[PDB]
RNA sequence: AAACUCCAUAUAUAUAAUUUUAAUUAUAUAUAAUUUUAUAUUAUUUAAUAUAAAGAAAGGAAUUAAGACAAAUCAUAAUGAUCCUUAUAAUAUGGGUAAUAGACGUGCUAUAAUAAAAUGAUAAUAAAAUUAUAUAAAAUAUAUUUAAUUAUAUUUAAUUAAUAAUAUAAAACAUUUUAAUUUUUAAUAUAUUUUUUUAUUAUAAAUAUGAAUUAUAAUCUGAAAUUCGAUUAUAUGAAA
């Protein structure tokens, strides 16, 4: 639970609490998870495996820490259910994620390995006067 | 302390008699400059090349060369500049050309030559002019004949002589 | 690291033999415009080099034209450290020089950088 | 979009359920966006500033020992007198 | 205001239709063969004179390659893409490749010198270059009662004609028919004589049955009952294929309008449902040594059918059917479609071609005199992409840069 | 005036646990040039040209003096004099500022093939700037039988921000099409130009340019769109 406070001023965003969470990380079976995740739809992100809400409705951060809670716990409890109710056959829905990667730049690409040439790097050369002094 | 190695000494002396290599054929470049409108240079190119391409087709032999030497045939050595001459008759006066000025008058004609072909592409017009030029038949030619008579009217109104 | 514009090239120059990837892709899927190509070769065609020297470039920022023209200068600058007496022969060249050519910024009054609204006289 | 379109509206609704957010499956106008916005009144009233500011009348209220001069007043009284010596000061005002 | 001798036509269009390969060197170059190939693995070959009238009719040779350059189209073999290839074609049981690659890397070529191959191995060969003309709605087209799809009678005659045209009549007419076929005759001649043309089972030839000429509401028909006749056959090997198969993949609905305004399925046309049922198992030929190969092209659309069908990316489920077409993926997967990506020059290859250009006389001044050839070559080659062949050809002819 | 200044540039140092990452960056602090050196060739110890070797070394912005033009502003605001004080001060409801003969500037869109339009999801390539009087993502629905596109509605995920959104930049480049154009089409044959060729038949001054003007239907904002707003659709298709 990540808080905001603005010091000398009363900004209206010091109420903003955000829950987050990675998935993997929380007390569930694999069906539950799967479940918990469909729930979640654009507030659970499936590259890094992390659930995230924030609340503003309420006027103090506190409350708004609360109601947060509270809907992780119903989440979670909703999850935890399977009587007459699985979403087994219903995959995960990763348009958001990868319309926010879209919006972003990439680096993935990487120097190949087998252009390397450690042969033709610059050898350690010998200085004398140094291994002289190094006498520790 | 610098050392330089035996293999990279080796190296540089081979460079060394090699002469810098030029990045762009100027003569082209200018063309393609000419051609071009928009900053849209790319389209200017492609439209060269191809009518290049084309001419060399039709004639089997360096497309660029032949250009080269049709634009020296063309571009004429001198112009009849006018002018006001002191508030009296606008004596006119043979006046030397730029490499870039003899050849820019040469392309507006070969230009204008290419807009009477048939094609819809420019591209396609503009070979099939280069390649009339090359063996030997325009408008152009004649306006150049025209233009050098003109010039030798007026012989010593140059006036450094 | 070379610039130009708004680009900004990163170039790893290394001693294997010559083929080219920039930004993680071919060459020619990348600048299909021949002219970048050809900047981009040109440190590398002073030298009689080509063909002996590995380059994997990454780009980013600006056009295509430019981020071609700052990976050459990136290009220049690591084949100097390769061997340093032909650095004199790329300053020749002209690929050693960063290229200061920057987008004037639209004043006031003006249109543009330097285009005016019409002026009338009457 | 092989997946149901049924299933994937039952989950829609449990998910809605599951957070406050209201499930409308039809697309119907339902009004929320009028309630929904946050109200701007208090930060538009706040425009000109704090009405409650101190002022040379209070600087009397707060250090009557120290008898202040407001300069401004003071020359359009001065005008005002002026203008009444040369006969050019305000008419009598009508009352009816 | 136009005159024959003239060129009106566009840039692309005027190098394909205008005959600038007649002023051209002739050239005494090895002819392509599989059966010898370890003479000539590594050498630019012009096809055999047969193979050539072949390819022709087939549609081989297309308008952006520059064939143009020299007296005839010519390639030349290569151990890692087109000889590969080949021997893929003759060893695996399946036998039925999709050829893939980056735009310009030599896949209509790699086809043309399959469908050589095919040739010189007394094969029949259906080709289908440019799915674009029965695809898209540029020719007329009619709702057949029988077969419950539209058939195109115009694009359709001119591929029976083609398959008529670009293979021998002896190999052709070696196939007896396994069905009677009544069609409805269509000549100048006996059109009140001869209402009907009739072919028997025995008597009957396949030549013969190619050589109808029918009203374009039975065209379909007869098309129908040539495929079923060429599938039933033993005798010869059927080569299939089917270039810029890109095309057919992302045009999965045509321009063509039925009763009610809306655009028809490929798979609701008699050609494209044809052609689809020969990619998957299902028009099964008889003999072996009967292929299937389809090749991409990057003038084409790309999105993410093609990669689901191979081995490539996991199945996005939510996907728009027009970025991803589940159904074709279907059938390729059906018909087991092992890919082939076609590798890029090496140094050797573009040096290789660089000297047979130079032998044509395709060069230019500035490239030849003056200049090292081991330099020239690995210029070329950095600006190709590392051996991008259309690229190099591009580079080395039409750059004047 | 120049210079110090700012932006931009090159280099160095510092900081950033390289998940707020873009280190190919951002930002503080420096150093750097109004560049230097040498050989020659003309004119008189120097100054312009050329050549060479040393360097990343090449711009833009702000600053526009004195006086003058009784230049502009009392409608940013203030003040002198003067005039109004049941009115020349103050509030509401509607109308006007958008009226239209001719005329004058600035622009925008055009008059088609060295140029317009369809398309392009392992989404070709930017920068600068905005988002608590908000920015609105994904997705569903309708226009629209597929879907995409475009436009609305439905409903708010995320972020008050190097973290999320506005926003997959666009030309480019590639395939396709394009009337004027019997410079094409389609029926036959034809064939080693087959997304094509040849033969013989039939294909007879504003368009498949432009988008003014108008008709009807919807949508958006707002309490309210008649005078007098903005979209979308189906028609209308001047002039040029
Ligand atoms: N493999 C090969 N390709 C060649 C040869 N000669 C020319 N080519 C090129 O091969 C290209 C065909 O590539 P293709 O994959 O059909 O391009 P696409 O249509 O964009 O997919 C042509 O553009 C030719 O220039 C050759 O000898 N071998
Ligand atoms: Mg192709
Ligand atoms: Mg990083
Ligand atoms: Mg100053
Ligand atoms: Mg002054
Ligand atoms: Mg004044
Ligand atoms: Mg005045
Ligand atoms: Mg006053
Ligand atoms: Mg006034
Ligand atoms: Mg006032
Ligand atoms: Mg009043
Ligand atoms: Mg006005
Ligand atoms: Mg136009
Ligand atoms: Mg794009
Ligand atoms: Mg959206
Ligand atoms: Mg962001
Ligand atoms: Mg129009
Ligand atoms: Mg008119």
């Amino acid at each position: 639970y990540r808080y905001t406070s603005y010091v000398g001023e009363e900004h209206p965003n010091s109420r903003k609490v955000v829950l987050s969470v990675k998935t993997k990380e929380l007390g569930l079976e694999e069906k539950s998870l799967h479940k918990f995740r469909i729930l979640a739809r654009s507030r659970y992100d499936h590259t890094t495996d992390i659930f995230k809400m924030s609340s503003d409705k309420f006027e103090h951060a506190s409350q708004n820490a609360r109601y947060l809670h509270d809907i992780l716990q119903r989440l979670l409890a909703e999850s935890k259910d399977l009587t007459e109710d699985d979403f087994s056959d219903v995959p995960l829905d990763t348009r958001h994620t990868i319309a926010k990667s879209l919006r972003k730049k990439k680096r993935d690409y990487e120097f190949p390995e087998h252009w390397k040439r450690p042969e033709d790097a610059p050898k350690k050369k010998f200085d004398i006067v140094d291994q002289l002094l190094s006498t520790l | 302390k610098i050392k330089p190695t035996a293999e990279q000494l080796a190296q540089w002396e081979a460079l060394k008699s090699v002469p810098i290599p030029p990045r762009k054929n100027a003569t082209l470049d200018h063309i393609t400059n000419m051609i071009m409108r928009h900053g849209k240079k790319e389209k200017a190119q492609t439209i060269l090349s191809r009518a290049l391409y084309l001419v060399y087709c039709q004639t089997r032999q360096d497309p660029i060369q032949a250009l080269e030497k049709s634009l020296d045939e063309l571009a004429p050595l001198m112009m009849t500049k006018t002018f006001n001459t002191g508030v009296a008759k606008a004596s006119v006066i043979p006046v030397p050309l730029n490499k870039r000025q003899r050849n820019r008058i040469a392309w507006n004609w070969i230009v204008q030559s290419a807009n009477q072909r048939v094609s819809s592409d420019f591209a396609v017009r503009l070979g099939e002019e280069l390649t009339a030029i090359a063996k030997g038949t325009s408008s152009a030619f004649e306006k150049r004949d025209q233009i050098h008579k003109t010039a030798i009217a007026h012989r010593a109104y140059i006036q450094l002589k | 690291v070379g610039k130009r514009k708004s680009s900004t090239a990163k170039v790893f120059v290394v001693r294997g033999t010559g083929e080219i990837l920039v930004n993680g892709r071919q060459l020619n899927d990348y600048f299909l415009k021949m002219k970048d190509r050809e900047s981009i070769m040109y440190p590398l065609q002073v030298i009689e080099s080509v063909g002996k020297y590995n380059i994997f470039a990454t780009t980013s920022g600006g056009g295509p034209t430019g981020q071609a023209e700052s990976i050459m200068h990136a290009i220049a600058k690591a084949l100097v450290v390769f061997n340093p007496l032909l650095k004199s022969r790329l300053h020749k060249a002209g690929v050693l020089t960063r290229d200061y050519r920057h987008v004037e910024r639209k004043k006031p009054g003006k249109k543009k950088a330097r285009k005016m609204p019409t002026w009338v006289k009457r | 979009m092989n997946v149901p379109k049924a299933r994937l509206l039952k989950v829609a609704e449990l998910s809605a359920k599951i957070f406050d957010q209201n499930f409308n499956p039809s697309g119907i106008r339902t009004g929320s966006k009028i309630l929904n916005e946050r109200l701007k009144g208090p930060s538009v009233a706040s425009y000109y500033g704090n009405p409650d500011i101190l002022k040379f009348r209070h600087l009397k209220t707060l250090y009557p020992d120290i008898e202040f001069v407001d300069l401004e007043e003071q020359y359009r009284l001065s005008m005002v007198e002026a203008k009444k010596r040369r006969g050019k000061g305000a008419p009598k005002k009508m009352k009816k | 205001r136009v005159t024959p001798g003239s060129l009106y036509k566009n840039w692309t269009n005027t190098t394909h239709t205008a005959q600038l390969q007649q002023t051209a060197v002739p050239l005494a170059l090895p002819i392509f063969n599989f059966d010898d190939i370890s003479k000539t693995l590594n050498k630019v070959v012009s096809y055999s004179n047969k193979q050539y009238k072949s390819l022709h009719h087939l549609g081989s040779f297309k308008k952006s390659q520059f064939n143009e350059l020299f007296q005839k189209p010519v390639c030349l073999v290569r151990e890692d893409a087109t000889n590969s290839f080949l021997k893929k074609l003759v060893s695996h049981p399946v036998k039925k490749f999709i050829i893939t690659g980056e735009p310009g890397v030599g896949k209509t070529v790699l086809l043309s010198q399959a469908h050589a191959y095919a040739v010189d191995s007394k094969q029949i060969i259906i080709n289908i270059s440019y799915p674009e003309l029965f695809l898209n709605g540029r020719n007329d087209f009619s709702y057949d009662d029988d077969l419950k799809l539209f058939i195109q009678p115009m694009y359709l005659k001119k591929l029976i004609r083609k398959i008529l045209k670009a293979n021998d009549p002896a190999l052709l007419k070696s196939i007896e028919l396994s069905k009677d076929y009544k069609f409805s005759n269509a000549n100048p001649k006996n059109a009140s004589v001869k209402p009907f043309v009739t072919l028997n089972k025995t008597k009957n030839t396949v030549l013969d049955l190619l050589s109808v000429m029918t009203h374009p509401h039975n065209r379909g028909k007869l098309m129908k009952a040539i495929i079923d006749e060429l599938s039933v056959q033993s005798k010869v090997p059927i080569m299939f294929t089917v270039d810029n198969f890109s095309k057919v993949l992302t045009t999965a609905y045509s321009a063509y309008r039925n009763t009610e305004n809306k655009q028809i399925y490929s798979l609701d046309l008699q050609m494209g449902k044809l052609m689809m049922d020969i990619i998957s198992g299902e028009t099964k030929f008889a003999n072996g040594e009967s292929s299937t190969i389809l090749a991409i092209s990057g003038v084409d659309r790309t999105n993410k059918t093609l990669p689901v069908a191979l081995g490539k990316i996991p199945v996005d489920p939510y996907v728009t059917r027009y970025h991803y077409e589940p159904k074709f993926v279907e059938l390729l997967q059906k018909g087991n479609v092992t890919e082939f990506e076609v590798p890029k020059l090496n140094k050797q290859e573009v040096n290789e071609l660089i000297d047979y250009y130079k032998q044509s006389n395709v060069l230019l001044d500035k490239d030849i005199t003056g200049k090292k050839w081991e330099n020239l070559i690995d210029e070329k080659y950095f600006l190709s992409g590392n051996g991008n062949p259309r690229e190099l050809l591009k580079s080395l002819v039409l750059s004047h840069r």
